């Protein structure tokens, strides 16, 4: 079946043999193939539009430098807590071997709880004037690697109500390690990084948001091509 | 107890080769370099693993 | 990576590493924390796998006694280049450089040898370090230098392939002598007469 | 078992309070020092028993090289169980049987 | 000797998980794999890993030198594609419980008969034997893990002149 | 007590642009990463018939040709698919199974591939603003999901397993020859020639 | 089905004997040193690199020489008048002679210059008897006669002088 | 004296066997540090 | 088996030559006889050298 006409009627097959998510009875005529047992729900198998303009980078906390591990980092930052869901991280290097990431969290929850809610509310063309202030938590040690291939790692999320499942590419594997800063450089660490972060939040440009489209224009024509 | 060692180090003064012996005492945590030319003295602390090689090494950071 | 201290002799029982073209040997310690993990609980976390198991956790103590001197990455990569014997006199820049040259290659080259490929180096030093103690706690028979499963034997292909290449870096190395003799005549040498 | 720093991950080491008369965990490289819970600051076993039936793994039904014998499980009752002696090799090793069965793995003796 | 990539593109893609994704703490139970001495990642069934790789290497697919052991009481699963092992051959007995064939032979008269032809009905010879999964090669390192009857009188339950085989009562049964 | 080592209180006064989501979780906001096999591959693009059987390539090597046709068609694909009622709907090729016994397996037609979960803690994943140079957090990747093919017979593991078999068959480098003079005549016919230009060059320079 | 008896044991090992032989471990061992190992030992080193920043006008040129293919042909006699021939063992043997084989390598030699090549003869390999470099390995029975060489021999050894 | 507290269990079954007495082996600690270490030892009645 | 005390799984050979060896017994008493051959190559070296040593 090397035919490339071949190879096109095994594709055009593969895409009508989708089955309805719907149809409770062809879903439970397919059975595993090993284990001999029916199906009980389907996803639907779908690329994310909104968010290939982005670049999403897979961030691990690597032995001691655990948040859960640290327990008074864990007590002040609450016991899924909203802070963690919010908090924003500031990669600086003073210098190619001298690196370090800085952590920022909203140390109140009420805040972080009204910040988490607008952004993942975020389907109209009205957001509010949220002056967010972000205090420093601790600094990291990182490392990074890439992947060769665009991608090599994929994250899965659902939604129940169109029984889709959006998956979206993973750039690269950032890890952090729990550094111990010299004495010796405190001096210079003062004037590195800040105590407070304030976030604004403001509609995106026009311009911006026609760059973006114009990214996304690569994998969806059909909605974003302009004209 | 202080410990007198023979080196084969260069002094950076005189330039004469083979005229560095180091004195590490261990009781009070100190490494002195002395020139037999030069008379010159070069102190730096020590610790439980120190080596006449690192005494070396902090006079050459320290000349630098 | 011997293990010092004979039977209730020589105080604690610290375990020192060799290293190749290093004059001395190291304390674990120290190596570990060269590679690049400083703190003491992730070193624990890589040699065992049982924190119930206090009888390893006792062996190790020393060590950690030991090695508790040097606490950063940096400063250990100084203290193996220095003992490096390489050249005296060597900068700490250029120690360092050293340092990371002689740790990434030629310690378990067999493992890897490409940069930023580590971790899997300091996973085989805790595995070394398990298997090391596991013996020494009795727990384990010593391995059998006899057991005929670990031979290998070299046919015509291996032996051969040793002496070939003996004898291809010797003309290697005749073939470069030549040519540094030839290029001051600025000929356009033939390379079928630099060849033996 | 012995704890280690919540925020250095360095080891603790044990101290006393000459003013408070108490015990307490203090790291070397940080001033975190946590209040000690046991007086038990250190053991030593001069004869051990440790490592005689830790040796237990739940694929061990899965060796073929093991006999297999019909000792009565206490757990399972089954009728099909597998024996091996002490894992622990010393010199001075008893060679008593420890029966693991294949559903609950227990393991015991025909003492 | 063989090259060890095929070996750890099975492995990876029969769920062996790298060593970056290791947590001692994590993964008390897991087994480490060794390729060729260096441990390369973990799994946590290792009972179906070891039986794929065997079937595999039954099967031709990974080439039939390639030692595979599986040593369940250090809870390590070893794989050796190197050069220089000493291996011999070895009959297969059907061990599987599910099969009625539990305890035979795989050999059949129907290979005897195709070896002395000299051909298979729709060259047979012994390389066929041993792709086929009758017959497979063990080295030094493997036999510690595997039991093997001396004839295949063996594989089921008074003269002076005949000598007298081992009575092998320690065991209940025999696998 | 390890007091706060910031304390200048300075505070940067950044607003980031934030475009609405297509979709948004409901109940958690929690994400599985997944490895991608060898023998699966993702297209993003819509699927367009006319180029993909135009770009076809055939290879004499037959491992690699039988390697290209399984990964194309075991590749995650989409295409829009035209309604009955004349409107435009995303179409995918692609579903997930959910088992009775609660495992999920990833379907491309008819090929099913189990997936395996292992529960990873401390794992986010976050949104990457270079021109800011500053990283925003997304969600969590609580599972680790690991994509293995369901069975022996599975056409996916037969393909791939001839392929990798047939793959470690082929090994001839050496290249033979055949000869048909003295290897040693040109060295020496060489050396003659460059005794010769050595005695010419010699009488040449004691002559200049 | 029906049991196997010790007759059927003696039949299968009678098939690997006439697949494997006695001594296939040596031809193996060599066949393989011969076809991959060679090419593998000098592409180990695949690059000679002089360079010289002439100023005697800054102009840095490299001279480097890079090894490419390995060529082999089947053992050949070079007679002192200079007639080439192909070789077999029995003449060597008779001779005093060393079945071997002249290697054939590929060198490229490049001169960058920044300012700021054939099948050269390495040597003769010797050749073990029977193997895939053999000239007997052909010939069938027949000929294997007419060559002096006795069927029952089964190779797996060189001949040196 | 110090708080830290030096205590060690004497397996019974070897001390019977060997013919010793709790009070013999204290003694021969005292004799061999004098008085620079305060030593109890239980009675032969204990559990331990 | 494993942890297998037996006479016959430790190299008692219980049929007599004019019986018959089965392999295992073949490969035990084949072991032994290795040991007396190398125990007598060996010993004979040092039977000399005292036997020297003692004369001069
Ligand atoms: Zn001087
Ligand atoms: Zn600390
Ligand atoms: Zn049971």
């Amino acid at each position: 079946d090397t035919n490339p006409r071949s190879q096109l009627h095994s594709v055009e097959r593969t895409f009508d043999e989708v089955i309805d998510p719907r149809n409770k009875n062809r879903l439970q005529s397919l059975i595993h193939p090993r284990k001999k047992i029916k199906a009980v729900k389907a996803w639907h198998f779908f690329p994310d539009t909104s968010t290939f303009d982005q670049v999403f980078h897979s961030l691990k906390f690597v032995g001691s430098a655990s948040l859960s591990k640290d327990r008074p980092l864990n007590e002040q930052l609450g016991q899924v807590n909203a802070s963690i869901l919010t908090s924003l991280f500031k990669p600086i290097e003073i210098n190619p071997h001298n690196k370090w990431i800085s952590l920022y969290a909203v140390t109140d929850k009420l805040s972080a709880e009204s910040f988490r809610k607008s952004f993942n509310s975020i389907k109209d063309d009205n957001i509010v004037n949220r002056h967010v202030i972000y205090d420093h938590i601790k600094d990291f040690d990182q490392m990074f690697r890439g992947h060769k291939k665009l991608f090599e790692d994929f994250a899965i999320s659902f939604d129940d109500i169109s029984d889709r499942a959006f998956f979206v590419p993973i750039v690269g594997r950032l890890e952090l390690k729990k550094k111990r800063i010299v004495p010796g450089l405190v001096d210079m660490v003062n004037r590195t990084n800040y105590a407070h972060i304030r976030m604004d939040l403001r509609n995106p440009s026009t311009q911006e948001t026609a760059i973006r489209d114009s990214r996304r224009e690569q994998y969806d024509p059909v909605n974003y091509s302009s004209i | 107890i202080k410990q007198k060692l023979e080196t084969q180090f260069t002094c950076l003064f005189c330039n004469h080769d083979n005229s560095v012996v180091c004195t590490l005492d261990k009781k009070n945590s100190i490494g002195l370099l002395e020139c037999k030319k030069c008379n010159l003295s070069f102190q730096a602390p020590i610790n439980s693993l120190s080596q006449p090689i690192d005494i070396y090494s902090d006079w050459i950071d320290a000349c630098e | 990576i011997k293990l010092y201290g004979r039977e209730d002799k020589g105080t604690g029982r610290t375990i020192k590493a060799t290293l190749p073209y290093v004059k001395q040997d190291i304390p674990i310690v120290i190596v570990f924390r060269a590679l690049g993990v400083v703190p003491d609980g992730e070193i624990l976390q890589h040699i065992c796998y049982d924190e119930n198991d206090w009888q390893m956790l006792e062996m190790l103590k020393p060590c950690i006694e030991e090695g508790f001197v040097i606490q950063d990455k940096e400063v250990a990569l100084d203290f193996i280049g220095r003992r490096g014997s390489a050249a005296l006199g060597i900068r700490r820049e250029k120690r360092i450089q050293y340092a990371k040259d002689i740790l990434q290659k030629e310690l378990l080259p067999h493992i890897t040898q490409e940069e930023g490929f580590e971790t899997r180096k300091t996973f085989f030093l805790g595995y070394m370090v398990n298997r090391l103690l596991l013996c020494a706690l009795e727990r384990k028979d010593q391995d059998d230098r006899d057991h005929f499963g670990k031979k290998r034997l070299d046919l015509a292909g291996p032996l051969l392939a040793n002496l070939f290449r003996i004898l291809f870096r010797k003309l290697t190395r005749e073939i470069y002598r030549y040519m540094q003799r030839c290029i001051e005549t600025d000929r356009d040498f033939n390379l079928n007469l630099a060849v033996k | 078992s012995f704890r280690f720093c919540l925020e250095c991950n360095n080891m603790l080491y044990p101290k006393e309070d000459k003013e408070n008369q108490r015990l307490l965990y203090s790291c070397r490289n940080c001033d975190y020092t946590e209040l000690a819970e046991d007086p038990k600051v250190y053991r030593h076993e001069l004869i051990t028993n440790i490592g005689e039936t830790a040796g237990i793994v739940d694929d061990i039904g899965q060796d073929p090289t093991l006999p297999r014998s019909d000792k009565e499980c206490p757990e399972c009752h089954s009728r099909d169980c597998v024996f091996f002696q002490s894992q622990q090799r010393r010199k001075d090793t008893n060679m008593t049987l420890f029966y693991v069965c294949l559903n609950c793995k227990k393991t015991f003796r025909d003492e | 000797g063989s090259p060890s990539e095929p070996i750890i593109n099975f492995l990876e893609e029969w769920g062996m998980e790298p060593l970056e994704d290791y947590d001692p703490a994590q993964h008390t139970k897991s087994t480490r794999i060794f390729v060729n001495g260096v441990w390369t990642g973990i799994h946590r069934d290792p009972s179906m890993l070891v039986s794929t790789m065997r079937d595999l290497r039954r099967s031709g697919a990974i080439s039939p030198e390639v030692s595979i052991i599986r040593d369940i009481r250090e809870r390590e699963f070893k794989i050796f594609t190197d050069v220089g092992r000493v291996y011999r051959p070895l009959f297969i007995v059907e061990d599987d419980e599910s099969k009625d064939n539990k305890g035979e032979l795989r050999i059949t008269k129907e290979h005897i008969r195709k070896i002395q032809q000299g051909y298979d009905d729709d060259v047979y010879g012994w390389s066929s034997l041993v792709t086929s999964g009758v017959i497979e090669y063990v080295d030094g390192e493997e036999e510690e893990t595997i039991m093997i009857a001396m004839t295949p009188e063996d594989l089921q339950t008074n003269d002076t002149a005949k000598r007298i085989k081992p009575e092998m009562s320690t065991s209940s049964h025999h696998t | 007590h390890t007091k706060s080592v910031y304390d200048n209180g300075e505070t940067l006064d950044i607003s980031l642009p934030i475009h609405p989501k297509s979709h948004i979780p409901q109940g958690k906001q929690d994400r599985w990463v997944v490895k991608l096999p060898d023998f699966l591959d993702i297209n993003a693009e819509p699927f367009d018939p006319r180029p993909f059987e135009m770009n076809v390539k055939t290879h004499e090597d037959k491992n690699q040709e039988l390697l290209d046709k399984l990964i194309a068609v075991n590749t995650v694909r989409w295409r829009y698919a035209k309604s009955e009622t004349g409107g435009i709907f995303k179409e995918t090729n692609s579903q997930i199974i959910q088992w009775e016994d609660g495992t999920y397996s990833l379907r491309v037609g008819s090929e099913i591939f189990d997936m395996f979960t292992t529960n990873t803690d401390d794992n986010y994943l976050v949104s990457e603003h270079n021109e800011e140079g500053i990283l925003m957090t997304e969600s969590t990747l609580s599972k680790s999901v690991k994509l293995v093919p369901a069975s022996f017979q599975s056409t996916t593991h037969q393909k791939l397993a001839k392929a990798l078999s047939a793959k470690q068959k082929k090994e001839s480098y050496a290249r033979s020859v055949v000869t048909k003079e003295d290897p040693e005549e040109r060295q020496r016919r060489l050396e003659s020639q460059e005794n010769e230009r050595y005695r010419l060059e010699r009488r040449r320079k004691q002559a200049e | 089905d029906d049991t196997i008896t010790t007759e059927d044991c003696w039949t299968v090992i009678s098939a690997f004997f006439e697949e494997k032989g006695l001594v296939s471990q040596q031809l193996d061992s060599f066949d393989e040193f011969m076809e991959t190992s060679i090419q593998d030992l000098v592409w180990e080193e695949p690059r000679l690199i002089l360079d010289q920043p002439a100023q005697h006008d800054n102009i840095n040129k490299r001279y480097e020489i890079r090894f490419g293919k390995i060529y082999l042909s089947r053992p050949t006699m070079t007679e002192a008048d200079g007639t080439t021939h192909a070789m077999f063992p029995q003449e060597a043997r008779l001779r005093n002679l060393t079945y071997s084989s002249p290697v054939y390598l590929d060198m490229e030699k490049s001169m960058f210059t920044s300012i700021d090549g054939n099948k050269v003869h390495i040597g003769k390999v010797p050749i073990m008897l029977r193997s895939k470099f053999c000239s007997l390995r052909t010939l069938d029975e027949v000929d294997l006669y007419k060559m002096k060489e006795c069927p029952y021999d089964m190779g797996g050894y060189f001949v040196i002088n | 004296q110090s708080p830290w507290l030096l205590r060690l269990e004497l397996d019974r079954a070897r001390m019977l066997d060997k013919q010793l007495t709790m009070n013999q082996v204290a003694d021969k600690i005292s004799e061999v540090f004098s008085d620079d270490l305060f030593v109890m030892w239980s009675e032969d009645n204990a559990d331990k | 088996t494993k942890d297998d005390f037996s006479p016959e799984s430790k190299g008692f050979v219980e049929n007599s030559y004019l019986r018959g060896l089965t392999p295992q017994e073949f490969f035990f008493h084949a072991m032994a006889g290795r040991e007396g051959l190398i125990d007598t190559a060996v010993k004979t070296a040092e039977t000399g050298y005292i036997q020297r040593r003692l004369v001069k």
